[PDB]
RNA sequence: AGGGCACCACCAGGAGUGGAGCCUGCGGCUUAAUUUGACCAACACGGGGAAACUCACCAGGUCCAGACACAAUAAGGAUUGACAGAUUGAGAGCUCUUUCUUGAUUUUGUGGGUGGUGGUGCAUGGCCGUUCUUAGUUGGUGGAGUGAUUUGUCUGCUUAAUUGCGAUAACGAACGAGACCUUAACCUACUAAAUAGUGGUGCUAGCAUUUGCUGGUUAUCCACUUCUUAGAGGGACUAUCGGUUUCAAGCCGAUGGAAGUUUGAGGCAAUAACAGGUCUGUGAUGCCCUUAGACGUUCUGGGCCGCACGCGCGCUACACUGACGGAGCCAGCGAGUCUAACCUUGGCCGAGAGGUCUUGGUAAUCUUGUGAAACUCCGUCGUGCUGGGGAUAGAGCAUUGUAAUUAUUGCUCUUCAACGAGGAAUUCCUAGUAAGCGCAAGUCAUCAGCUUGCGUUGAUUACGUCCCUGCCCUUUGUACACACC
């Protein structure tokens, strides 16, 4: 019920975090992954993104 | 309930073209032995979801880039069919891996 | 700090009634989904139970999974004063 | 830091005993939580009424 | 449900990855190896491939009711719209995940690595595998770290046969 | 006695053409010069670890027979405890 | 010492860069702070285009989100929150004034936790970069040697290749190369399609006319698949024929062919390493440091952009093979919103930026034929820093955003700098390639001079060598093996 503990977080880097590791930089937003690039390289195969060429 | 057509369209979306064309072959064979008039399985252009990343987790090294792809294949089969005997065999042997949507129409 | 008695009760009776609680690791969310209280109250009440036993916690992609132990059911039955050994809550209650 | 909480009884009320009836003034309010509020300097401490409070003492 | 196909299939992949790490963290002391999700009309079934089904299924349905309730509460399913089955990994020695977990639980029990890694290598190789490799990297009673390999048999390293015939 | 913008507009020794009088230090024409890597090989901790710690960490060469033989024994144990408990007992 | 290989080497050249102005990164300097890592393989790199957030830094202000255990203090109130005033950037009961509210949830201590973009990448894992995508690596049996080891794995020729042919105390194999997978190129052969088109016309409708250009209805049409799509296949194997070679492996030429540069381009990629980078991607992590006056967390403001200067990647130019004006007029890869405001057509208003009313699209359907730019034609200019160039700066109008000042960006008018082709040096590159040209995506509320891809226009020069540079092999020398640091 305290009115001083938050500031607007509706846009920009501070409004979005990685869904795995809560990071703000390097976030991949295309197709709504909302995963950082380092967690995406770990999780790409068990999402369905594969290296073909 | 006595041989009345519905004008349905079944859209089949998957990432695995073996399983997907197996399901579409089964649908085409079902219509081809129930004598249903059907437009054949129309194949949409396969969509490629490309994600380009740097390989490094820090920012050191030669700037090496990875292109990952997800490939999405889409078919649709139109039918004019009796729904109450189509759905007596539709709801069984449910396909895994392939997203199916059946939309009725009056066009 | 002051988590009031009504809010601790409605955390602990959801935990008994469903067996498990999932919380998003989102302090300042200030309303947990399916418990009628703040997300941080849910997190810290379940932390308080975890540290004295009574629930096992797991983290997994910013979402805080809590499950009751067997010491947990014998503590929450004493605490919330439910009928003695009639109620598992909820494993297993309704499917056998 | 906070209040030291002197060991109060029922207060701001005179007596039941003194010659020879009950002595409680300040007739009842629509406030159910009746009981006197705080009086600091020409104000009272509104706690139950969410919006409207028009009496000043 | 008014979502694109490009975003729906990606979100299905993210759901699979999140369940995979959730069961990897939960069911690690009873040898979970894999998970397979089948989305059907008004049911989605979650098959857990584990080396020990009895400690996935608990007793009288405990620890599978817990996982069904945990999964449906996190992913906001209505109850009875998602079900969890367990089945046992046949040919356990051909699973690289299960052997990595068995080596991990060997090394947390205080057992030497040239005993443990070779005892995984021979077990895989007489489980009916074409080749096996174990690499152990880190520090062991010395500050200066080294890595060491334990390979028997035949391995391919290049090409599409790696994606076909190699578990890692 | 103010300061700030009022003091900055009447601040002497300030401005581009007053820095332009003052010639550039020679620190401005250097580079980091190999970041202490001409002795990267030589471990500066000064340990040069003994043989006993390495041997009882990774196994020594004297006990390879005893390593391999009980590795064989426990691999056989895993083979038996798989093979006898599939559709038996 | 010898022999190889490679436009991250050279040759023959092209296009540059280095000079100019801006842009961005690094150093230095300055600063309250200008957070920091990195010095071929750092320097438009950390996806790092930071107004807040990000944020790690600086000046200040809260909160505990200090579990649990134990001991005190509580019910005669342990504790909690607050109107208004002082206070404060603050509409923070932060703290007081004051007196209300509260009710084993605390508070105060001691252990013990917890959090940390705090340290150590020289304690580590994982991932990545590099050696090196170079061609390298290994064992079985046999030979040699007391042995460590060695031969196989090689003089030559060949190949992109330890690729083969050959030679042969070795023979027969395995990893890597190749095969493979993905993509591009061909298929009037198959399967088809109102989410792709085409031809007719059941239908009609125009304009010039007497058939040319069109606009529209798929149980309020018929048919087809050439073009497009994507399934199944086919196809190239260097075929064939000459020449050359040890009549080998192969190489060159010609013809055929969609294709004869591994058919083009990638993905994957051995043995081992490096004190390579990353503890600041992670609820990856040992240890240490910190933990209520916090290095936790949050809020406000500032900073990361600060400017005598040195360096790197770039953008814009120095014009007539051009600028300007008008007119012509053509792509391909993407992306997109209700699991809430995304891509936006059309209509209207405005010089413009933009506003507004609607619409379509969860997408081969609609944005979108993304009518892109270079380009082409016709004009204006006319060798003058000029109508080249558009830095710097003034004033105004808009948009995004809680917030634009240290100009976010866009528009309009004005201002109109250097720069006349760039020493020394240095980069990339062998065909749909270089170069020119734009477009989409990424990050994104806004911001592209950046990157990732895409297509448009499309050359010159060589099809070589070991001279330079780097790497590899062999021989050789070694008092080195932590291996020349
Ligand atoms: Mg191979
Ligand atoms: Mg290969
Ligand atoms: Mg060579
Ligand atoms: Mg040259
Ligand atoms: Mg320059
Ligand atoms: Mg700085
Ligand atoms: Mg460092
Ligand atoms: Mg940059
Ligand atoms: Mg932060
Ligand atoms: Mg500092
Ligand atoms: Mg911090
Ligand atoms: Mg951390
Ligand atoms: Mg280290
Ligand atoms: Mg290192
Ligand atoms: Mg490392
Ligand atoms: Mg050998
Ligand atoms: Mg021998
Ligand atoms: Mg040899
Ligand atoms: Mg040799
Ligand atoms: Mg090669
Ligand atoms: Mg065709
Ligand atoms: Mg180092
Ligand atoms: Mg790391
Ligand atoms: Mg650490
Ligand atoms: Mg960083
Ligand atoms: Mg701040
Ligand atoms: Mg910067
Ligand atoms: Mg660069
Ligand atoms: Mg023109
Ligand atoms: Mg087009
Ligand atoms: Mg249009
Ligand atoms: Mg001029
Ligand atoms: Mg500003
Ligand atoms: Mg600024
Ligand atoms: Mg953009
Ligand atoms: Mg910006
Ligand atoms: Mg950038
Ligand atoms: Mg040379
Ligand atoms: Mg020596």
């Amino acid at each position: 019920e305290n009115v001083w503990f938050s500031h607007p977080r509706r846009y920009g880097k501070g409004s979005r975090q990685c869904r795995v590791c809560s990071s703000h930089t390097g976030l991949i937003r295309k197709y709504g992954l909302n995963i950082c690039r380092q967690c995406f390289r770990e999780k790409a195969n068990d999402i369905g993104f594969n290296k073909f060429r | 309930q006595q041989q009345q057509i519905i004008k349905i369209r079944i859209t089949l979306t998957s990432t695995k073209v073996k399983q997907l064309e197996n399901v579409s072959s089964n649908i085409v064979k079902n219509a081809e032995q129930h004598n249903l008039v059907k437009k054949g399985p129309v194949r949409l252009p396969t969509k490629v979801l490309k994600i380009s990343t740097r390989k490094t987790p820090n920012g050191e090294g030669s700037k090496t880039w990875e292109t990952y792809e997800m490939r999405i294949h889409k078919r649709y089969i139109d039918l004019e069919a009796p729904v109450q005997i189509v759905k007596r065999i539709t709801q069984i042997t449910i396909e895994p891996g392939v997203d199916v949507e059946v939309v009725v129409a009056s066009n | 700090m002051l988590m009031p008695k009504e809010d601790r009760n409605k955390i602990h009776q959801y935990l008994f009634q469903e067996g498990v609680v999932v919380a998003k690791k989102d302090f300042n969310q200030a309303k947990h989904e399916e418990i009628d209280t703040k997300n941080l109250y849910v997190i810290k009440a379940l932390q308080s139970l975890t540290s004295k036993g009574y629930v096992k916690t797991q983290f997994s992609w910013q979402y805080y999974y809590y499950t009751l132990t067997e010491e947990g059911v014998e503590y929450l039955r004493e605490y919330l004063n439910l009928p003695e050994h009639i109620v598992p809550g909820t494993y297993i209650q309704e499917r056998n | 830091h906070k209040h030291k909480a002197v060991k109060l009884a029922v207060l701001s009320y005179y007596k039941v005993d003194a010659e020879g009836k009950v002595t409680k003034l300040r007739r009842e309010c629509s406030n159910p939580t009746g009981v006197f509020l705080a009086n600091h300097k020409d104000r009272l401490y509104c706690g139950k009424c969410h919006s409207v409070y028009k009496v000043n003492a | 449900a008014l979502i694109s196909k490009k975003r729906k299939l990606v979100a299905d992949g993210v759901f699979y990855a999140e369940l995979n790490e959730f069961f990897t963290r939960e069911l690690a002391e009873e040898g979970y190896s894999g998970v397979e999700v089948r989305v059907t009309p008004t049911k989605t079934e979650v098959i857990i491939r584990a080396t020990r089904t009895q400690d996935v299924l608990g007793e009288n349905g405990r620890r599978i009711n817990e996982l069904t309730l945990l999964v449906q509460k996190r992913f906001k399913y209505a109850p009875g719209t998602i079900v969890l089955y367990a089945e046992r990994v046949q040919d356990r020695g051909l699973s690289a995940v299960a052997q990595a977990e068995s080596m991990k639980f060997k090394l947390l029990n205080g057992l030497a690595i040239r005993r443990a890694a070779y005892g995984v290598v021979r077990y895989v190789m007489e489980s009916g595998a074409k080749g096996c490799e174990v690499v152990v990297s880190g520090k062991l009673r010395a500050a200066r770290a080294k890595a060491m390999k334990f390979a028997d048999g035949f391995l391919i390293h290049s090409g599409q046969p790696v994606n076909d015939f190699i578990d890692t | 006695r103010p300061s700030g913008n009022e003091g900055a507009i009447r601040d002497k020794t300030a401005g581009r053409r007053n820095n332009r009088s003052k010639d550039v230090t020679d620190s401005a024409t250097t580079k980091k010069s190999n970041t202490r890597r001409a002795t990267d090989r030589h471990s500066r901790t000064g340990k040069t670890d003994t043989k006993k710690k390495v041997n009882q960490g990774w196994g020594d060469d004297k006990k390879e027979l005893s390593a391999e033989k009980e590795a064989q024994a426990d691999a056989a144990a895993e083979i038996a405890e798989d093979a006898a408990e599939a559709e038996d007992a």
